[PDB]
């Protein structure tokens, strides 16, 4: 017995079958809601207002659960529970709110703070209605940790990632109060308690430090430029990380150490390495807060004494305004060095080193990637560094595309981080002693036993608990002064990262997966919710989502474009690649040539060989030529073979019937396989015509440089069921060659290409052996460069092949082909 | 202009360069590529097996321990896009059914002459490469059912495809396997003059060495068969076709 009970705005409606028993309290609340709700707008675009269905009944749940006090037990509590087991079953299939919030994003025209607006809704209707998070949750992601398919590992974001970070504390305590508003007010306490408890805390908290107050009320919130400093700044970030693992231990319905013991291992970058290990010995709900006061208690410390060894000064308004009038940072105590190697840095920082006195030199603080470096120090030294990087670089509005590879001038980027403190440099050194004395005054010691997960040191990536000395004074170390070596601690083999800290996307999370591309590893940004548009790692949603979209893994190169071998019915071993899965013959080919390969009688020979080569159209000027050539072709090879046609895009002549032939061949029916376009990259109207309308196989194209493999991707991404070779060449190739490097380029694109299914990657150029070739069919070529294997799906060879039997090359040619010696890959740019 | 255009012929043809010299004519080369240009007329299939066989030898050595035996079996390596078990099976096609998932099911998972007959693109006529007619056959709709008998068994496997025929529904293709490579789609046409069906034999060679296109059309005769066919239907005399037009 329910009558029907319906809540509109405008358009959209939803109904609840409320039982005529607590119907007359629902439509009081009813009428109560739909004058608390704002008129309809179009479009639907102003704030506080639904745009879905969702949106409405959570905005209903959020007003109801608003006038239901949890000690007493009101009339308004039976209708509560009615209406939220109704949004559950009739919107959350199963499924955490995270994922549906996320698919409201991605279908509908919701916007991210309305998204924001119906999560708070639903956790405050689920805490008033008095039904926790108790049940395990079903999550795809640690549902396969279980199971042991995965491994997960929980990273910890430091200083310098965001300036605008106290948004991040703000969103969380806004979204979540209900859940983590019990740890922010003991945090703030706590914090409070340790400023009068400090003999010169109150000096340096000027603005003081109560943090409850800024976030209940925004007005009162300090300027940034406070914020940043590190007394307030680092304990608060530490506060963020610890309400983000809160957050997730509470949505999953886990225990503190239920959490960590899902977790294979736990690190942190700078002072997120403090939270690890507070998050390492955690165990239960009731003994979590003496881990939070301990990393609370050394965050503070660190930077309360970071700060009266070293605090930030008033700097010259020239350099202030020199900086800026260049598209550079405002000068802070860390620099980030982007797109150059750790030698190079270190050359230039020991050149700046040379002038100037001890007490004012710069060192490397972070090696963060390969070619990602942050050097720290006085912001006047280090704005003296960046004038030295401001001569070397070109302009970013600079072409080099002509000039030869390692004449070209190298370009990089070099901008101030927002942080108030130079961490991992001499200059807080004497803070060192002062926080042991500190530390062990609140008895605020880690024992390796009460660490159950492994925790990585950032300076040598061994494991914390190994430490047969004060765990408490070895992090001290590693925070305040000595450097981060990142990709040594990263080291660990784990299917799954989870990134805590701050920065959202723009924070720790996105740096370690640039810097572990490839390998398998999946990253998970496990402090905001939102969409990545290349879905290359995953958001809040991937940990609470319990169908297969959870346990996404990223493609690892090596083991998906593993070379295989395979055997025919016959017993001939083929090499299984993805481009001779599609051609079924070997996995190399002879690429179009003039002269070279314009004789039909080479073309039919190597068809007939048992290998793919291209009719070259640059020796053919008319339809009728190219027709007799083609004819020629056709009745040498064997019934059922195919030969690729190698039409120079530059040559619009050549293209205006050499287009339109192949299109008469391949609408009567001849055995033209491919196309491929030589010198050039067609636009995407005139590549979309060739595969639309010429009824090939597959297309080849051979891209140049950067500009052109992109253009290629575009090109592939635009018609993804229908093959596509990409023919690289580098500039060391015979015949027409560009300027580029064979290698740097895939090492700047193979991630982009791999991404897209029906790219079948061919290497060529310098190639005659298999020995040469060997490294990038296996992928090893990439590790000389410090990157994972890179397999590559085929190899073309163009000079090699040019002293056969079957070319009509003159034999004192050949004689005078064999004769030149020949130069290794580093010579050949002479 | 006069000096560079048309410069690259001359090497190929040095009997109409001035002295039959190479030193006057322009050869491109790439000089890393050079390095491994030795050997003069090494002939073309010698090269490209002799580079293939480099690879299969490291690739067994690393990754199988030297055995062959190791290595996966295929009827025929080819024709698989880079895109991505029932003996008895029945499928009703009605006009909303997928065409790719269609013919994933009539094809099996195995890779056999089914999976190429129901996958294969293209056929060849020939040289000629004409659109694959037993994917066109099977295109799905109303009224038709696709019996497989022995699917489990390649070899003896027959798929039987059923139509309705007058409100009755008879067989219309009898796709199986003559002698090892060849395959019969025997077209029947019920509606005749006697009650007694005409069989239609499309023979196709089945070639796994081609992995492309393993699927040929037989040519020779082929006029003749359709024209026995068409002397059964039409012509009430013993078929001939030794008779002068004239
Ligand atoms: C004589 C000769 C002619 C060539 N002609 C063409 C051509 O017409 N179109 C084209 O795209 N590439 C042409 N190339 C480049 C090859 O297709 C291929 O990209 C290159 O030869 C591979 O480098 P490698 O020669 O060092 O192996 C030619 C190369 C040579 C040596």
């Amino acid at each position: 017995s329910t009558r029907p009970l319906t809540l509109s705005h405008g358009s959209l409606e939803h109904v609840l079958l409320v039982p005529t028993a607590s119907f007359f309290i629902a439509s009081q609340l009813q009428e109560q809601f739909n004058k608390i709700l704002p008129e309809p707008t179009e479009g639907f675009a102003a704030d506080d207002e639904p745009t879905t269905p969702a949106e409405l009944v959570g905005k209903f749940l959020g007003y109801v659960s608003s006038l239901v006090e949890p000690s007493k037990v009101g009339q308004f509590d039976q209708v509560l529970n009615l209406c939220l087991t109704e949004f559950e079953n009739c919107y959350l299939e199963g499924n955490d709110i995270h994922a549906l919030a996320a698919k409201l994003l991605q279908e509908n025209d919701t916007t991210l703070v309305k998204t924001k607006e119906l999560i708070k809704n639903y956790i405050t209707a689920r805490i008033m209605a008095k039904r926790p998070f108790d049940k395990k949750s079903n999550s795809a992601l640690f549902r396969a940790v279980g199971e042991g398919n995965a491994q997960l590992v929980a990273i910890f974001g430091g200083q310098g990632n965001t300036d605008d970070y106290f948004e991040e504390l703000r969103d969380l305590y806004q979204t979540y109060h209900v859940l983590v508003g019990d740890l922010i007010k003991f945090s703030a306490e706590t914090l409070s308690e340790l400023i009068r408890t400090t003999l010169d805390a109150e000096k340096v908290f000027t603005q003081g430090l109560n943090i409850l107050e800024w976030l209940e009320n925004p007005s009162n919130t300090p300027d940034k430029d406070y914020l940043l400093s590190i007394p307030i700044s680092c304990p608060l970030i530490g506060v963020i990380q610890l309400a983000h693992y809160v957050v997730t231990a509470k949505l999953l319905g886990f225990t503190p150490g239920e959490l960590r013991s899902y977790l294979k291992g736990a690190t942190g970058h700078s002072q997120g390495l403090v939270t690890a290990v507070a998050i390492a010995e955690t165990d239960s709900w009731e003994s979590f807060f003496v881990s939070v006061r301990k990393a609370i208690t050394v965050l503070f410390f660190i930077g309360v004494r970071c700060y009266e060894a070293y605090p930030n000064t008033s700097l010259p308004p020239s350099i202030l305004e020199d900086s800026l009038e260049n598209n550079e940072g405002v000068p802070s105590p860390m620099l980030s060095i982007s797109n150059l190697t750790q030698e190079q840095v270190q050359d230039y920082v020991n050149k700046t080193n040379s002038h100037l006195p001890a007490g004012k030199q710069v060192e490397i603080s972070l090696v963060n990637g390969a070619k990602n470096l942050v050097v720290s120090g006085p912001p006047q030294s280090l704005y003296g560094l960046n004038l030295t990087l401001r001569k070397a670089k070109a302009p970013s509005g600079l072409d080099q595309s002509r000039i030869p590879f390692s004449e070209r001038k190298l370009k990089f980027s070099n901008r101030f981080l927002p942080v108030a403190s130079p961490f991992h440099s001499h200059l807080l050194v004497p803070a060192s002693d002062l926080i042991n004395k500190d530390l062990v005054k609140n008895n605020v010691s880690f024992n390796a036993k009460d660490i159950q997960i492994p925790v990585y040191d950032t300076f040598d990536g061994s494991d914390l608990r190994v430490l047969s000395g004060s765990i408490s004074e070895r992090i001290v170390d590693c925070i305040i002064r000595l450097p981060v070596k990142w990709e040594t601690t990263t080291q660990f083999k784990a299917t799954h990262i989870l990134d805590f800290g701050p920065g959202g996307a723009s924070g720790l999370g996105v740096l370690t997966h640039r810097n572990k591309d490839g390998t398998g590893v999946r990253v998970i940004v496990a402090g905001t919710l939102d969409i990545n548009p290349d879905d290359d790692y995953g958001f809040k949603q991937e940990i609470f989502d319990v169908t297969s979209n959870g346990l996404k893994k990223n493609p690892n190169w090596l083991e998906e474009y593993h070379p295989k071998l395979i055997k025919n019915k016959s017993g001939k071993i083929f090499v299984e690649t993805k481009f001779s899965k599609l051609i079924g013959r070997p996995p190399l080919l002879v690429p179009g040539m003039t002269p070279c390969t314009v004789s039909p009688d080479f073309v039919a020979a190597t068809t007939n060989a048992g290998y793919t080569i291209e009719l070259a159209g640059g020796g053919y000027f008319s339809a009728a030529g190219m027709t007799a050539a083609i004819d020629s072709v056709v009745s040498q090879i064997e019934k059922g073979s195919t030969f690729g046609i190698n039409l120079i895009y530059v040559n619009p002549f050549m293209l205006q019937w050499g287009i339109p032939l192949i299109k008469e061949l391949r609408s009567k029916g001849y055995p033209i396989q491919f196309l491929t376009i030589g010198a050039g990259v067609p636009s995407l109207e005139v590549a979309s015509e060739y595969i639309e309308t010429l009824g090939l196989k597959y297309l080849g194209l051979k891209p140049g440089s950067i500009d052109a493999i992109s253009q290629v991707i575009n090109i592939a991404k635009a018609h993804p069921n229908f093959p596509i070779a990409l023919q690289w060449t580098g500039g060391r190739g015979g015949g027409h060659h560009s300027f580029e490097d064979a290698h740097t380029p895939m090492l700047q694109m193979y991630s982009k290409i791999r991404r897209h299914p029906n790219i079948m990657l061919i290497f060529g150029s310098g190639f005659g052996s298999a020995d040469d070739t060997y490294p990038y069919l296996t992928g090893e070529w990439s590790t000389k460069f410090d990157y994972p294997p890179m397999p590559f799906d085929g190899f073309l060879f163009g000079s090699r092949v040019m002293i056969a039997k079957e070319v009509k090359t003159s034999p004192d040619a050949k004689k005078c082909i064999a004769a030149c010696t020949g130069v290794p890959d580093d010579k050949w740019e002479q | 202009i006069f000096f560079k255009k048309d410069s690259l012929w001359q090497s190929e043809h040095l009997e109409a360069v001035v002295d039959q010299d190479v030193q006057r004519t322009c050869i491109l080369h790439g000089p890393v590529a050079a390095q491994f240009t030795k050997v003069i007329d090494e002939p073309i299939k010698s090269i490209m097996d002799g580079i293939h066989d480099g690879h299969i030898k490291k690739l067994l050595h690393q990754y199988y321990g030297d055995d062959e035996s190791k290595i996966p079996a295929v009827e025929y390596f080819g024709g698989e896009s880079p895109v991505d078990s029932e003996d008895s099976a029945v499928f009703k096609a009605t006009s909303s059914t997928d065409e790719e998932s269609w013919f994933k099911a009539l094809a099996g998972s195995e890779i056999n002459w089914r999976h190429a007959s129901f996958l294969c693109s293209f056929i060849t006529q020939d040289k000629m490469f004409v659109s694959n007619p037993i994917r066109k056959v099977f295109k799905p709709s109303q009224g038709m059912v696709v019996e497989i008998s022995n699917g489990n068994t390649s070899s003896k496997t027959v798929v039987t495809l059923s139509e309705p025929v007058q409100g009755e529904l008879k067989p219309t293709v009898i796709l199986k396997l003559l002698k090892e490579n060849i395959i019969q789609m025997e077209m029947i046409e019920n509606r005749t003059m006697d009650g007694k069906p005409v069989s239609l034999p499309l023979l196709y060679n089945f070639n796994p060495d081609n992995g492309f296109a393993p699927i040929s059309e037989v040519m020779e005769d082929r006029n003749q068969r359709i024209k026995e066919m068409y002397w059964k239907l039409w012509i009430d005399e013993p078929f001939n076709l030794d008779f002068d037009p004239r």
